């Protein structure tokens, strides 16, 4: 049941407390995600946030040519990247993601699972219970195996192709978390309150 | 481009 | 219904199998011919460690390239794409070969199929934490129990990545990547497993080592920054510079 997933200074500042709270009413959206411990789950969305945004505006890219488009649709070309050192980053984001995303024609209830699934993060350290995580991962999956049986039933392998953006999507989840600091170096613990508090 | 080709 | 493969693809399956098992070290003895490294070997990046795994990575190395050559496919690519794709996925499947030979008794890995080496030991040989990443995964890939065929179709899938940085024959490449995971996924089906979500666990587990390889990768940076550059082979290198 995807469906209910479906359905979900002062300039930069402005943003991001929007973009997070788009984020985290959509995973509230979530199937059976609210139902985790409090911890559980903002242990989840800080541990996946990376990749959950950039699975967003990557699929929102798929309407742009060697480019992207975030929040304020502020439309992001390469050449300003590459004049940003940032370059590579970029262009494995339209190669690996776009790309991908656009020749497949990925639709939007695929997006929505891929995102639900990167959130259900098993792995993740410190919560209180894996196996139930994993659980609703696999249910996740689930359903998105016999969206793409009915949905593409000319195309078999399009279920696998799915998850086998996922990778690509980690990794390069990985260089935006060593590009980007400040957050961190604001020690631990600084930010739960809000989390705490959209719960 | 180097030892890799020798192997190939 | 469970589509079984069909009979152009296990003309693949069997090509690719025994493109595997030619090059899997030690074969199917390979629990009676290893040895325990040293306990004393790497305490709580050890140079004595170090010096051990870089000995034997060599063989590992080209042992991989080898398995790419008995590959039709691979062997359709240009040099220039040849060689991108193996120092891609080049640890990666290493490290799959390594964690499908986990041995709970002992918790520990089998190198070359016959060097056994603890989480602490690959940890403190210059790894890392990858060390984990490894272990963990071949802690995790032991309820699958995979068979030479089912590895084999992932290193398979491995190598023909379409998303490797400066490829040519990008389209090309997918294509291939696109046939094996058919087999791949109709293979499964035939082995019938009674376990829950195989398939996709499975593929999940491509995202793991993808993963590997890359803080291999970092840790690549911080061991020629540490240890010296005489202390590394040349092959190796060539594998991971750049
Ligand atoms: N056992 C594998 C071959 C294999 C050989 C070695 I040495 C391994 O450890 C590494 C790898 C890279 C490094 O930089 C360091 I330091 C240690 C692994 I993981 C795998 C096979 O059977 O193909």
């Amino acid at each position: 049941p995807v469906e209910r997933i479906l359905e979900a200074v002062t300039n930069i500042c402005q943003a991001a407390d929007k973009q997070l709270f788009t984020l985290v009413e959509w995973a509230k959206r979530i199937p059976h995600f609210s139902e985790l411990p409090l911890d559980d789950q903002v242990i989840l969305l800080r541990a996946g946030w990376n990749e959950l945004l950039i699975a967003s505006f990557s699929h929102r890219s798929i309407a742009v040519k060697d480019g992207i488009l975030l929040a304020t649709g502020l439309h992001v070309h390469r050449n300003s990247a590459h004049s940003a050192g940032v370059g590579a980053i970029f262009d494995r984001v339209l190669t690996e993601l776009v790309s991908k995303m656009r020749d497949m024609q990925m639709d939007k209830t695929e997006l929505g699972c891929l995102r639900a699934i990167v959130l259900f993060n098993p792995d993740s350290k410190g919560l209180s219970n894996p196996a139930e995580v994993e659980a609703l991962r696999e249910k996740v999956y689930a359903s998105l195996e016999a969206y793409c049986k009915h949905k593409y039933p000319e195309q078999p392998g399009r279920f696998a192709k799915l998850l086998l953006r996922l990778p690509a999507l980690r990794s390069i989840g990985l260089k935006c978390l060593e590009h980007l600091f400040f957050f961190k170096l604001i020690g631990d613990t600084p930010i739960d309150t809000f989390l705490m508090e959209m719960l | 481009h180097k030892i890799l080709h020798r192997l190939l | 219904h469970k589509p079984e493969p069909t009979d152009e693809e296990w003309e693949l399956i069997k090509t690719v199998t025994e493109a595997h098992v030619a090059t899997n070290a030690q074969g199917s003895h390979w629990k009676q011919k290893r040895k325990f490294l040293p306990e004393d070997i790497g305490q709580a990046v050890d140079l004595e460690a170090f010096s051990h795994f870089t000995k034997i990575i060599t063989p590992a190395i080209t042992r991989v390239v080898d398995f790419a050559k008995k590959l039709p496919m691979f062997c359709e690519l240009p040099c220039e794409d040849q060689i991108i794709l193996l120092k891609g996925c080049c640890m990666e499947i290493m490290s799959l070969r390594a964690a499908v030979r986990y041995d709970p008794e002992s918790e520990t890995l089998t190198l070359n199929g016959e060097m056994a080496v603890t989480r602490g030991q690959l940890k403190n040989g210059g790894l890392g934490v990858v060390s984990d990443a490894i272990f963990d995964l071949g802690m995790s890939l032991s309820s699958f129990n995979l068979d030479d065929t089912e590895v084999a179709l992932l290193q398979a899938v491995l190598l023909m990545s379409s998303d490797r940085p400066g490829l040519a024959c990008v389209e090309r490449i997918e294509k291939y990547q696109d046939s094996f995971l058919l087999a791949f996924e109709h293979y499964i089906n035939y082995r019938k497993h009674h376990v829950t979500h195989f398939w996709p666990k499975l593929l999940m587990k491509v995202t793991d080592l993808r993963m590997i390889g890359a803080c291999h990768a970092s840790r690549f940076l911080h061991m020629k920054v540490e240890c010296p550059t005489e202390l590394f082979p040349p092959l190796f290198l060539e594998v991971f510079e750049d």
